[PDB]
RNA sequence: CUCCUGCUUAUG
RNA sequence: AGCAGUAGCAAGGAG
């Protein structure tokens, strides 16, 4: 007897049988190596969807640029993938976008982002994701890299009085005019560095491999920006995402209800013989067809009439994108016929070492060679991942808003990579004809549809974003696994932040009830094998159980125990917003429940109940500058008790306010206090000598 | 310390030409960058790395004085609990976390746990006090909305929650007393009353008062009634194909200028050297002023 | 939000008159809210002690105000008493002290603005400044006493500490004493050089951005683009050319599972709860299964490497037999588990150059290409037959239930628990997650040292508890640094079925001896492989229990949509009077198909979902998506909805890129291929 | 190919 | 040998 699972399709539909062919149980792929050789091929392939050769020489930079737009030498094979622009036509598609809704659009969207960019602090610029510090040219969290960099601003020229994003991006512009800037190098040695190195490394972006991406052969490689060019690509996130938040065919920010009102919504606008074809389809190489040059030639026509601040204060990263730098990533390997000395070579003597290379990697590498600095490469219309994604949208709302002048017209829905098209028309050849129309409009504006991914049927049988909706029927999200058991921090925070993620998945995602008790079971019983710690009628005897076993005859009732202190399960699937704590505290013992809950404990001294909370030993394999900085800290914390809650306001001086504190307390428990002369007046000596010894 | 060694650990720990370059004369703030800014990357397998650190024998950093004060070092069958390593803080085992759970002393902290975390067990004794029926096995569905979702009585909107605790437990620093805090000072006249003296950490006081009087607004997909009490149940009454549901049922003071040469009489004795005269008030930051109060 | 905050501490109407002197203004942003402050600022000066007798007032507001009726009102106050014009128009008219009266409101030291202020006018007028801080810094004539300036600095600190709630420093500016980004030198240069190609300058584009306005020659070159296309849709309804896939017709694949499911043998023991480490349970079983009479022959049956599996297992027993795990360094184990076999990491910094003498390059190929496997049908058959050894899993217990649907959940729990703790696939992940478990402890706490791991497993026999024993493990000194390492693991199992040449092709099977087996006593072999797990395979290995999630994540969404569409509860007979079609026989296929219950059906989800667990690849998460591809195909044929393709060429091209020799995923395929022939028995879309 | 080196007691 | 797939691990140093 042979056996088939798909067989469970022949009666059913897809909205049921799709998460039996979804691969989220097994590991998911990683990378090994080097990254050099994707990064190679986005860039040779960029430069190879350019369709051009018209080159412009750069006086700034040493090497040469290729433009992207309005430069076309129109190959036989049109369906290969173009990366050119015609800007006249989408500014056309611009006007022809803002004359459907209102006419004063772009001017009450651009204040409604001016508004709201005066008003921004640039610590906002440290709740980002990792991103590329240059300091020692590695991969950092943002706070690092805004302490690196302002530490830079106040090392090399003056200090910093800025604290608005306004006069942080002009501080960045007045380091663009410096003519040398100095920063700290290895045991702190300040070294120097000139102009033209400040730019090139200004536009530096690093590109590594992306690791745990499910749903590809290939690898793909992820690239992070610097610093200097991340609150300028805020600016534009604000605007464009007020801008799609402001439009109706976009789901950035319900995802669900657009596409009732679409389809409920446009098949009450047929005709006696007119119909309606749905097409899914799936833009490939996404990432290499929108130049920055479009963005700068839209982002000059969104700001025509905004002011004189942000007219120019949104033609800023766009250039940045236009001369951006491509990191290489770490180099190549080589090794003899015995397969035992293998040398490495690194990335900056690739130029010297080109006899070493196979056959993919010299045609990947003699047709990237006349764009190559000594360590990097260079890109002028590329847009990588970590770049505009919100603005993108913007071009798909406005090629979905295309009028051609029958009666036959188009609608439908964008995403980042997905659109799901709706066709209005008559017969099958004007199907044809309107099809076409719309990979022309996609293919003169610079959007390549992918011909293998895409297909279609008459009633709703789409895809988007990985939820097949069927005719009637709804399927949701395929949900990740791993996430439910990531908190690892406590014996008290791993139990009920798995029941608030199950939780937020009951709520969010579908998460059927059975699954989700079997699912708060199965975390249960890898939080019961990680603690070791198994209920008291179960025979397991370990180097916790005996004391517990030992001592079971001091409780009087039974199941006022914890589950981390050898007690059963009483949460439920109703009880998932009641921690385990406060649902059996109404039964615990008067012994043990003064005897657990004792803020006098060796493990707590030195957001859910604090009774375990054990901090484990760290590891044993920059660390000054942590020391002074936490001193400060605990010294700031110290002074000013709540100061963790509220914004530290107050931008005159630290100090003054601390002296005057410690004088105001001083005096505050002194005058009808203390009393007494030896310490009033040895802290007065403490503080007017720090005082003498700082201000001087 | 209680505040007399801070002022001596403030001169010697101010010695230094960088700390003068950072405080008030550099970046006041980067201190919102200085809270968050630890080498801990990403840590991106913690329960892993927690499971190789209980597969170890002593995993944990605790204190010593208080074990040694009260504890064992070795249990009645071979169980070792101890470390003789390093400053001043000691490793150990859970089996010393089970044994202070079952042969520790005893400190009667009912009425503190009992009136910190009120919102939780209000929670507890609004599940405890309801009922349910029978099921329906029918379509449901319905679009996603803004839903404020606690039964709490005052119904401020995230930016009066801060300014109260502030201006509770420290109206120093805290914030402006604004135009929409006259009827909230009159809540700060009601509730002066009672976070004055309690044995409660002031952290653990601005968790209390920040959980006790907000709504928590969510954007959450709803259906039928929108009332406030059964939408923390939401994950419980209703899914996609099913719902089930049967439940029937005193500082009034103002100041003028700096320019005098004023009394160096704090807030403290601010009503007894109150009237007619012209009292200095260090408000909070740094910004200090000289007092006069008006009619 | 402007108009927000601007609503908290401003006034209400004060709003509306300030917006419209912006409106009366200019294209200027940030003004409106000192105008705003400025006219509250005046709303505090002149209201209620206005020079009550002679009504009227002391205070002529002729600065915020419609600018008609300044000209007109001055010429009505100033016709009676006659002033002079001090070269600039007065805020506030003044009769009592017969003069101007001028407000400006400032943040900063109040020296520089009444400097330059001094410069203009010098103090001929009658100056009134106000600072937030609380500087009274103004010309000589000034109030009396009045509340006015107690109220005006109250009011300067209110708004002033609105100022530091929001980060409002850059915002108050007054145009004449913020709209002007620092034009640089360089960056003028970089963006006038990023511009398209028909443009000179970022002047040019700009101007010629603010003066577009669209043609109707746009169509010209949309159907310019359709003329020179030469692209035609495909149907189905007359091309049905979905044709099946290209399996490659090369050598079967072999038995790629780290450890072995069908041909294994155990040896079982009533367990312990005092011995319960597992070199406790090894040596228990060194007792227990008997390795005096464990006796192999020096040459294989077939294999590569002969002497060293012998004196491997020669040295663990005797090893085992000291009752110590902790292999003493031979040649055995530096040739097994690698030690000393790596290459000379040697960076660039000398390269000690020679005549052609150790000419160095760099070579990649890809990787092999197998068959389709014969061996895979016999163990899914297996992995869903019951085995008599009860539960497996070590499933946690059940939590009290309410009067809720967690009678519901209660019963599908109790149902679906009590069908999968029987069968094999339990045993299975029982025996992953303890042996697994055990040697990635013994990877964190004994890096550098070669230890003896049993592979076993626990359940309960006839009651009573038991465990069992299915292979000795080494492993090969892991220093885990990052996500991978590859240490080596050399594995020795026990076998009670002939091997095979074709389906054990990385194996180096001997013979050990004879087994008793109770219904004669029939042989014992020991099977030899040496393999490779990593630190994140052991994770995602070691958690192999929440299989069970889409499982019943799957049972669950059938029966909620069916009682969903019949609207009554229907659950308790519907789990036993409900058929599933799976299983197709060998020679028939067209329209015989075998219906089962419901209860195998979520016995083979959970052996799909643990062979989902196991072989993660590229290949099957690629081959995945295309299969949800074919899938909406297939979806598309139920409904006859007439789909359409644009390209079947480089769609088959990828499908046949990413199934190279992964088992699982040739085996989806072929399935996929004879439901294409089941589907081309009733819908018209596929081929034979 | 040859020559020299190491602690972390693991419990469904 | 082996893991693994478009390139790395399978200890390090000296000759």
């Amino acid at each position: 007897m042979e056996i088939n699972p798909y067989l469970l399709m022949l009666n059913n539909d897809i909205t049921s049988m799709i998460s039996l062919t979804y691969p989220y149980t097994g590991a998911p792929p990683m990378s090994h190596g080097t990254s050099t050789k994707y990064s190679m091929e986005t860039v040779s392939r960029t430069y190879s969807y350019s369709r051009t050769k018209k080159e412009v020489p750069s006086g700034i930079f040493p090497i040469e640029r290729r433009k992207f737009c309005n430069t076309i030498e129109d190959k036989e094979n049109l369906e290969k993938p173009n990366g050119n622009v015609d800007i006249n036509f989408m500014l056309s598609l611009a006007e022809m976008l803002e004359e459907k809704m209102g006419k004063g659009f772009f001017k009450f969207c651009a204040n409604e982002a001016e508004a709201e960019i005066l008003k921004m602090h640039f610590s906002k610029l440290t709740e980002g994701r990792q991103t590329y510090d240059w300091t020692s040219e590695r991969n950092m969290p943002a706070a690092t890299a805004l302490q690196l960099t302002v530490d830079a601003i106040q090392e090399t020229q003056g200090t910093f009085k800025g604290t608005t994003m306004v006069e942080y991006c002009n501080k960045i512009l007045e380091m663009m005019d410096w003519p040398e800037v100095k920063f700290k190098k290895v045991t702190l040695m300040i070294t120097k560095i000139g102009r033209e190195e400040f730019i090139k490394r200004i536009c530096t972006i690093n590109t590594m491999a992306k690791d745990g991406e499910r749903g590809k052969y290939k690898r793909r490689a992820i690239a992070t920006p610097g610093m200097g060019i991340r609150p300028f690509s805020k600016i534009v996130e604000t605007l464009a995402q007020k801008i799609c938040e402001r439009l109706a065919e976009s789901g950035l920010p319900e995802k669900k209800a657009k596409l009732k009102t679409t389809v409920s919504s446009t098949n009450s606008k047929l005709q006696e013989g007119q119909f309606m074809v749905n097409i899914t389809g799936d833009n490939s190489k996404w990432n290499e067809c929108q130049q920055p040059e479009a963005y700068l030639a839209m982002l000059a026509y969104i700001t025509k009439d905004s002011s004189n601040l942000m007219k120019d204060l949104c033609s800023v990263a766009p250039t940045l994108f236009c001369n951006k730098y491509v990191k290489m990533g770490q180099g190549f390997r080589a090794k003899n016929k015995r397969k035992t000395k293998e040398i490495v070579i690194p990335a900056k003597k690739m130029k010297e070492r080109k006899e070493l290379m196979n056959a993919e990697w010299r045609d990947l590498f003699e047709t990237i060679e006349p764009y190559m600095d000594g360590e990097c490469c260079f890109l002028g219309g590329g847009m990588l991942m970590g770049m505009f994604n919100m603005l993108s949208t913007v071009f798909g709302v406005m090629t979905l808003n295309y009028r051609e002048e029958r009666n036959c017209y188009w609608t439908g829905l964008q995403s980042s990579d997905d659109f799901v098209l709706f066709c209005i028309s008559r017969t099958w050849p004007e199907m044809e004809m309107t099809i076409l129309k719309f990979i022309a409009v996609c293919k003169l504006m610079g959007i390549n549809m992918s011909l293998e991914k895409s297909y279609g049927c008459l009633p709703e049988l789409f895809e988007f974003t990985s939820m097949f909706f069927s005719g009637d029927f709804v399927s949701n999200i395929a949900l990740e696994l791993p996430a439910f058991t990531t908190a690892g921090m406590n014996e008290g925070t791993d139990f009920t932040a798995a029941m608030s993620v199950i939780r937020t998945n009951m709520i969010n995602n579908g998460l059927s009830p059975g699954t989700a008790l079997m699912a708060l079971r199965i975390c249960l019983q890898e939080f019961r094998a990680t603690y070791r710690v198994h209920p008291y009628d179960s025979g397991v005897k370990n180097h916790r159980m005996k004391i517990i076993r030992k001592f079971i005859e001091t409780i009087e009732n039974k199941d006022g125990l914890l589950i981390s202190d050898g007690g059963k399960l009483m949460n439920n699937i109703s009880s998932l917003h009641i921690p385990e704590e406060i649902l059996k505290e109404d039964l615990m013992d008067p012994s043990y429940r003064n005897r657990v809950f004792n803020p006098r404990n060796p493990f707590t001294q030195f957001a859910v109940v604090s009774t375990h909370s054990f901090r484990t030993r760290s590891n044993r394999t920059m660390a000054l500058e942590e020391k002074r900085y936490q001193v400060v800290c605990n010294m700031y914390r110290s002074v000013f008790e709540s100061a963790d809650v509220n914004t530290p306001i107050g931008s005159m001086s630290m100090g003054e306010a601390i002296e005057a504190k410690i004088l105001d307390r001083a005096r505050t428990q002194f005058e009808n206090g203390i009393i007494g002369g030896e310490e009033y007046s040895e802290i007065k000596r403490l503080i007017e000598d720090a005082k003498r010894q700082r201000l001087s | 310390s209680l505040l007399l060694t801070l002022a001596k650990e403030y001169a010697n720990l101010t010695k230094d030409k960088k700390s003068c370059k950072l405080l008030s004369q550099g970046t006041v703030s980067s201190y919102t960058t200085f809270k968050k800014w630890t080498t801990s990357r990403k840590e991106k397998n913690p329960s892993l790395r927690m499971r190789w650190a209980m597969g170890s024998k002593f995993p944990i950093m605790a204190n010593r004085e208080i074990l040694e004060e009260a504890g064992i070092p070795e249990q009645w069958e071979g169980i070792d609990l101890w470390s003789k390593k390093d400053l001043g803080m000691v490793l150990a085992s859970p089996a010393a976390i089970t044994y202070w759970n079952f042969c520790g002393p005893g400190v009667d902290n009912s009425s503190v746990i009992k009136d910190v975390y009120k919102a939780k067990f209000m929670k507890k004794e609004r599940w405890r006090e309801t009922l349910w029926g029978p099921m329906n096995f029918e379509l449901v569905g319905k679009q996603r909305r803004v839903v404020e979702t606690q039964p709490v009585e005052i119904k401020l909107n995230q930016k009066e929650i801060k300014e109260l605790t502030m201006w509770v437990l420290f109206e120093d620093e805290a914030n402006l007393a604004s135009k929409f805090i006259q009827e909230n000072f009159s809540l700060v006249l009601s509730l002066r009353e009672l976070y004055k003296g309690k044995a409660v950490n002031k952290d653990v006081a601005a968790f209390m008062i920040a959980h006790q009087f907000s709504p928590e607004k969510r954007f959450l997909p709803t259906f039928g009634p929108i009332r406030p009490e059964r939408m923390e149940l939401l994950h419980c009454l209703g899914g996609d194909f099913w719902k089930i549901e049967a439940v029937t049922a005193v500082e009034g003071f103002q100041v003028c200028e700096y320019d005098p040469r004023a009394p160096l009489i704090p807030r403290r004795d601010l009503r007894l050297i109150g009237f007619g005269k012209k009292v200095r008030v260090f408000v909070g930051q740094g910004q200090e002023k000289t007092l006069v109060r008006t009619s | 939000v402007i108009r927000e905050i601007a609503k908290r501490f401003l006034e209400q109407a004060t709003i509306n008159i300030a917006e419209e002197v912006v409106r009366e203004y200019g294209d200027h942003e940030r003004t409106m809210i000192s105008v705003g402050v400025h006219f509250q600022a005046c709303c505090l000066i002149s209201d209620e002690y206005t020079l009550e007798d002679e009504t009227t007032p002391r205070y002529v507001l002729l600065e915020g105000l419609k600018r008609q009726e300044a000209i007109s009102k001055q010429n009505n106050i100033c016709s009676t008493l006659g002033l002079e014009p001090l070269r600039n128009l007065a805020d506030i008219f003044d009769r009592k002290t017969r003069r101007f009266l001028e407000v400006g409101i400032t943040k900063r030291e109040s020296d520089e603005y009444y400097q330059e202020k001094f410069n203009k006018i010098g103090n001929d007028m009658d100056i009134h400044v106000f600072t937030y801080e609380g500087k009274y810094f103004s010309n000589n004539p000034n109030g009396l006493e009045d509340i006015q300036k107690t109220r005006i600095f109250t009011f300067l600190s209110f708004v002033s500490d609105e100022l530091r709630k929001e980060n409002m420093f850059t915002e108050m500016y007054v145009t004449e004493e913020e709209l002007e980004m620092y034009k640089s030198k360089l960056f003028i240069a970089m963006r006038d050089e990023s511009v398209p190609l028909p443009y000179i300058n970022y002047e040019h584009l700009r101007t010629r951005c603010e003066t577009f306005k669209r043609n109707q020659a746009e169509c010209e070159a949309k159907v310019a683009d359709v003329a020179s296309r030469l692209k035609i849709k495909l149907e189905h309804l007359e091309e049905n050319k979905l044709r099946p896939l290209e399996i490659p017709k090369e050598k079967e694949a072999p038995y790629t599972h780290k450890f072995l499911m069908k041909d294994a043998w155990f040896f079982a023991k009533p367990h312990d709860s005092e011995r319960a480490q597992p070199q406790q349970i090894l040596y228990d079983f060194f007792e227990a299964a008997n390795m005096g009479f464990m006796t192999t022959s020096p040459k294989p049956i077939f294999g590569k490497q002969g002497l060293m599996y012998h004196s491997l297992w020669g040295q663990t027993k005797r090893a085992i037999k000291d009752k110590r795990n902790e292999l003493e360094p031979s040649e055995q184990r530096d040739f097994l588990c690698g030690i000393g076999r790596a290459s000379k990491k040697i960076q660039e910094d000398k390269w000690q150059e020679s005549r052609e003498e150790e000419f160095k390059q760099e070579e990649t190929k890809g990787a092999a290409k197998r068959g389709f496997p014969t061996w895979f049908n016999e163990e899914w058959l297996w992995a869903m037959r019951d085995s008599k050894i009860g539960d497996w899993i070590p499933m946690a217990e059940m939590p009290p239930c309410k009067n809720e649907m967690e009678d519901y959940a209660k019963k599908m729990c109790e149902e679906l628990e009590s069908k999968i703790q029987g069968t094999n696939c339990a045993r299975e992940m029982s025996k992953l997650i303890h042996t697994i478990g055990s040697l990635h402890t013994e990877c964190r706490n004994f890096p550098g040292k070669v230890k003896i791991v049993p592979i076993y497993c626990r359940g309960t026999l006839r009651g009573e508890s038991t465990d069992c024993l299915f292979g000795i493990a080494i492993k090969g000194k892991s220093h885990l640094n990052k996500d991978d390492g590859m240490y080596t693991v050399v594995t020795f199992e026990f076998s009670t079925e002939e091997p095979n040449p074709s389906k054990h092709e990385k194996y180096t099977v001997f013979e050990a001896g004879t087994v008793p087996v109770e219904a004669k006593e029939k042989k014992l072999f020991l099977y030899c492989r040496t393999t490779g797990m990593s630190k994140l395979k052991n994770d995602w290995f070691s958690k192999c229990r929440r299989c069970l999630i889409p499982t019943m994540e799957t049972v669950e969404q059938i029966v909620l949509k069916e009682c969903a569409l019949k609207e009554e509860n229907r659950v308790s007979e519907m789990l036993e009077n409900k058929r599933a079609w799976i299983a197709h026989e060998n020679g028939e296929n067209l329209t015989r198909l075998v219906s089962t219950k419901l209860k195998d059906l979520c016995r083979m989800l959970i052996v799909t979902q643990f062979y989902y667990c196991i072989y993660n690849d590229n290949q099957l998460e690629g081959f995945c998506n295309e299969q949800k591809k074919f899938l909406m195909f297939l979806q598309a044929d139920k409904d006859s909805k007439s789909a359409f393709t644009f390209n079947q060429k480089g769609l088959y091209e990828k499908i046949e890129e990413c199934i190279v020799s992964n088992p699982l995923c040739i085996f989806l395929a072929d399935r996929l291929n004879k439901l294409f022939l089941v589907a081309k028995s009733n819908g018209a879309k596929y081929f034979e």
